RNA sequence: GCUUGAGUCUCGUAGAGGGGGGUAGAAUUCCAGGUGUAGCGGUGAAAUGCGUAGAGAUCUGGAGGAAUACCGGUGGCGAAGGCGGCCCCCUGGACGAAGACUGACGCUCAGGUGCGAAAGCGUGGGGAGCAAACAGGAUUAGAUACCCUGGUAGUCCACGCCGUAAACGAUGUCGACUUGGAGGUUGUGCCCUUGAGGCGUGGCUUCCGGAGCUAACGCGUUAAGUCGACCGCCUGGGGAGUACGGCCGCAAGGUUAAAACUCAAAUGAAUUGACGGGGGCCCGCACAAGCGGUGGAGCAUGUGGUUUAAUUCGAUGCAACGCG
């Protein structure tokens, strides 16, 4: 949100912005409340991401490299 | 895994706000117990401290004030 | 083409003092495959333009051609929706090739008598940067500097 | 025209418009453009560049306050909100601080 | 009479469990004030609507309003529906360790009672943003739809009514037994906390899999495996969860629940082709760049159609039209 970046600096440079605020927090808001997807999208990310880690524990194999 | 609370005998308190600071960041908000420890019973009671403090002023919300 | 990584095609140099890039303007002037009546008319204008302007075959040539060398061009790279042009600087090879044609291209037309005297008149005006194939260069120009901001 | 040392520019960024406005320490406005105003009729106004050229409109016709340094008042959502404020360094300025200063509702409800 | 069932007390633990009362953080809106300018708004594109009265927007001040982005997690609680700052009060349920007490008080339940998503109904209020219905504008041969701009009920508080959901892990409630792994969450015992650890015992829950089961998919120690107790439902599809009747409700309607007639099918998960204005990868002058053409004019040839008594016959979207 704020950030000063002393004088010899010719960029922004403004990373703080994109990893909290910026954008994860912005474009979900403008439009479509929902009422229930959000515990529907959070059902299927965190479903993806348990299957993902059970694939990268068991993704010890040969696979021919 | 190097949370202060989970071998922190005497609860995490409002008052003392040098330790309770090390826990939200430049924004104010919350910072998660995904990155820094903080088991789910003390860190609902950090997160009770936090917003105890918020009221008392003696930690921001935010910086946009 | 998709998969094909050919490189460029080794032509055969020039019958009269070695130089591959003049050799490539006579390629690039060829209506109707006649390559010997192009040789005739590059070497004629070669002479007429190194009588009017005083230098040699190689160096008025030589600068005649970066009056006509564009420095960036446009094309069409479109990601994802909407279809804008896309600023580029494009490689040598094609850059100099492709001012060549832009010398061809205005010797084309403006037709005063003959076509050794229209490319010598071309290369003339292209001296001094006042002709058409430096005004094709400034128009290219002119499609960048204001559609520059897509990067 | 009043002779003013500094100024504030409050940039404010939409999915609607996307503005650059002046004002002095105490908050009266020294002169602005739109991004409408600047060109691009209809479908090109939610572009960035639209918001680049608002602020080199907004850069001159202010010369008579004779502004040197600047603080960036950042407002809203939307496509702009970062691409702007070169905009704000190519055209001679000073750039102090970034900061925001609007909350979201203090207990508001959001349609679609 | 007895205690392994069930129940009570003692010490604690966790929770978005509920009810009531209040306080606070990532911004569209309205009004007022300073400023200053030509357009604003959306889409694939475009318009309605807003605007030189000075719009959308710039900072400050004020107004109200139902609601918790980060924490946040197939994480937790509740019988279910459902419930997510915080503070105060009341209160239920769940679980753990060592115990103490009654002694089968236990399980299920027709009828009955209570709770029960959202939509809707009645009265007293609030009305900011959206939003059925409605108006205007776009697309289309047509659009009373998908797209946009506005906008009423409603989304909302107090008290009632309605009792319907794809109320769904589509798997009723209780008890017992049955290889296992990876986890998450929450207690506790023990060990050297000898270093962010190690060994076990309880509850809830996610995924994969052994035997077994199932039409299959799959379930698989919270089973759809093997059993015991009880309740509810079904005998093909349409008619139809419709009509008549009874009851409830202010209404909308809900519960129970047929018959006549038609057909020999309906349906069930899974596999293989086809397809997706579904993706990933790969290829072809298929697209990009460029050259030369057709379609603008005239001549050769064929076809469609017209006329004639014949204008022989076949081919007649790429895959017919200088074809046989």
């Amino acid at each position: 949100i704020k950030v000063r970046e002393n004088e010899p600096f010719d960029v922004a440079l403004r990373r703080f912005k994109r990893s909290c605020e910026k954008a994860g927090v912005l474009a979900e808001v403008r439009r479509r409340e929902f009422y229930e997807k959000p515990t529907t999208e959070r059902k299927r990310a965190k479903a993806s991401a348990v299957k993902r880690h059970a694939k990268k524990l068991a993704r010890e194999n040969a696979r021919r490299t | 895994f190097c949370r202060f609370t989970a071998e922190g005998v005497q609860e995490i308190d409002y008052k003392d706000i040098a330790t309770l600071k090390n826990y939200i960041t430049e924004s104010g908000k919350i910072v998660p117990s995904r990155i820094t420890g903080t088991r789910a019973k003390y860190q609902r009671q950090l997160a009770r401290a936090i917003k105890r403090a918020r009221y008392l002023s003696l930690l921001p919300y935010t910086d946009r004030h | 083409p998709r998969r094909r990584v050919i490189g460029q095609r080794k032509i055969l140099p020039d019958p009269k003092f070695g130089s591959e890039l003049l050799a490539k303007f006579v390629n690039i002037l060829m209506v109707d495959g006649k390559k010997s009546t192009a040789e005739s008319i590059v070497y004629s204008a070669l002479e007429t333009l190194a009588q009017r302007s005083g230098k040699s075959e190689l160096e008025a040539f030589e600068v005649a051609l970066e009056n006509v060398r564009p420095t960036v061009e446009v094309k069409s790279r479109r990601v994802g929706g909407s279809t804008y042009q896309v600023p580029v600087e494009v490689r040598p090879v094609r850059r100099n090739a492709l001012a060549m044609r832009w010398i061809v291209e205005a010797a084309r037309k403006r037709g005063d008598k003959s076509m050794a005297l229209r490319l010598a008149n071309e290369l003339s005006d292209a001296a001094e940067n006042k002709g058409t194939a430096v005004k094709k260069r400034e128009d290219v120009h002119r499609m960048a500097e204001a559609n520059k901001a897509f990067a | 025209r009043k002779q003013v040392s500094d100024g504030v520019a409050h940039i404010h960024a939409s999915f609607n418009n996307t503005i650059v406005t002046i004002t002095d320490r105490q908050g009266n406005a020294l002169g602005w453009a739109t991004a409408g105003g600047s060109g691009f009729r209809g479908s090109r106004k939610s572009t960035p560049f639209a918001a680049q050229v608002a602020a080199e409109r907004c850069a001159d016709a202010v010369k008579e306050y004779g502004i040197k340094n600047l603080e960036v008042m950042v407002k809203g959502p939307g496509p702009g909100r970062e691409s702007t404020i070169r905009a704000l360094n190519a055209a001679g300025f000073r750039i102090t601080n970034i900061t925001d200063v609007t909350p979201i509702p203090h207990n508001g409800c959001r349609p679609p």
